[PDB]
């Protein structure tokens, strides 16, 4: 019923235009909104465009007014968001939605398109071992891979090419003050396996088209 | 702008029990007998979905164990009983006046018994040290509830502002969390000290647990 496009990477000061195609309801009558989600700022309403009968009246969140422009094309069932003078704070998943005239609820949201605003160049991760500790209590050892200094999100980590899944924990990335992301992936294994079994983390980073395999040993 | 105070940020519920989610608006969102407060549900990697509009009107197809209530400035979403598919994040949103605003969210988490973390510490690799940075990682594995204090100490000096925590979602088998706390220092700073210690306080532990190593 709704589907967003156009998101990607851009530097602070830059511009980007995103779009949303719709179906399954009368578009020309509908009010349409944009809402964005930045991981750890929840949902934030961004803009609205109505018509139903008259005006193509537009409304904006204070912090994007002037910078952002919402438009529509009734003949193609398209809503647009033109974004200029972008800042790092604008980074997020942007969703288009149908705004109800009754409750001003947003009724039917698309899957979203992500806009990432940063000075960082795309870069694949450096992958370091988190080596099992020597000695020890119950015969379980934890080991892992530190996946450091990549941009943008995301990376995927597997273990022994997907053959090791039990007890794997891959943490969410944190954005470091450098503008690069970092995470770790860990797994717990039997202490008695450490001589006989090899353990390799496979780190895939689609935006750089890089794949890095790292063996982690004592 | 109408600020919405949604409480709590994280709400444990046992399967079968009631979930009560509150949303206070900083002024009234009533007009002509309608209270303009809407509720949404979001699961990871998915858009939000409208559940309730005008405070209490459940959207068609939403199950009956969801109910919205309240008026003026105080509103409630109740889920009774909480079925396993209901564990998700919930948001309130006022449609009274522009800008439209959302509450900060409420994640329903599965209540289970207390489980103490297993704690592990990892020196930086010699490989990372070559590059000029040192990352020291403390792992707390498979614990519940989420709340845990992780202190770093470096030759007994308490560390401040050079560490970041990251926590997994509840495990799908056992409903526990795991957490990493990563201390980032320059190679220079790393080399000035000997003892690196991670102290973990969690209600599952009678006394705090320290894991440490000496650089070497």
């Amino acid at each position: 019923q709704l589907q967003e496009t156009g998101g990607g990477l851009v530097q602070p000061g830059g511009s980007m235009k995103i779009s949303c195609v719709t179906s399954g309801f009368n578009f020309s009558h509908a009010w349409m909104s944009w809402v964005r989600q930045s991981p750890g700022k929840g949902l934030e309403w961004v803009a609205e465009i109505r018509n139903k009968s008259d005006g193509y009246t537009t409304y904006y969140a204070p912090s994007v007014k002037g910078r952002f422009t919402v438009s529509r094309d009734d003949s193609q069932n398209m809503v647009y968001l033109q974004m200029n003078n972008l800042r790092a704070e604008d980074t997020g998943i942007y969703y288009c939605a149908q705004s109800s005239p009754y409750s001003r609820a947003m009724d039917y949201w698309g899957q979203g398109t992500t806009v990432t605003v940063s000075s960082a160049s795309t870069k694949g991760p450096s992958v370091f071992p988190l080596a099992p500790s020597s000695k020890s209590s119950g015969g379980t050892a934890a080991l892992g891979c530190l996946v450091k200094d990549y941009f943008p999100e995301p990376v995927t980590v597997s273990w022994n090419s997907g053959a090791l899944t039990s007890g794997v924990h891959t943490f969410p990335a944190v954005l470091q003050s450098s503008g690069l992301y970092s995470l770790s992936s860990v797994v717990t294994v039997p202490s008695s396996s450490l001589g006989t079994q090899t353990y390799i983390c496979n780190v895939n980073h689609k935006p750089s088209n890089t794949k890095v395999d790292k063996r982690v040993e004592p | 702008d109408i600020v919405l105070t949604q409480t709590p940020l994280t709400l444990p519920v046992s399967p079968g029990q009631r979930a009560t989610i509150s949303c206070r608006a900083s002024q009234s969102v009533d007009d002509n007998g309608h209270s303009f407060m809407n509720w949404y549900q979001q699961k990871p990697g998915q858009p939000p979905k409208l559940l309730v509009h005008a405070a209490s009107y459940v959207k068609s197809g939403v199950p009956a164990r969801f109910s919205g209530s309240g008026s003026g400035t105080d509103f409630t979403l109740t889920i009774h009983p909480v079925e396993p598919e209901d564990f998700a994040t919930y948001y309130c949103q006022q449609g009274y006046s522009h800008p439209w605003t959302f509450g900060g969210g409420t994640k329903l988490e599965i209540k289970r018994t207390v489980a103490a973390p297993s704690v592990f510490i990892f020196p930086p690799s010699d490989e990372q040290l070559k590059s000029g940075t040192a990352s020291v990682v403390c792992l707390l594995n498979n614990f519940y509830p989420r709340e845990a204090k992780v202190q770093w100490k470096v030759d007994n000096a308490l560390q401040s502002g050079n560490s970041q925590e990251s926590v997994t979602e509840q495990d799908s088998k056992d409903s526990t969390y795991s957490l990493s706390s990563t201390l980032t220092l320059s190679k220079a700073d790393y080399e000035k000290h000997k003892v690196y210690a991670c102290e973990v306080t969690h209600q599952g532990l009678s006394s705090p647990v320290t894991k440490s190593f000496n650089r070497g």
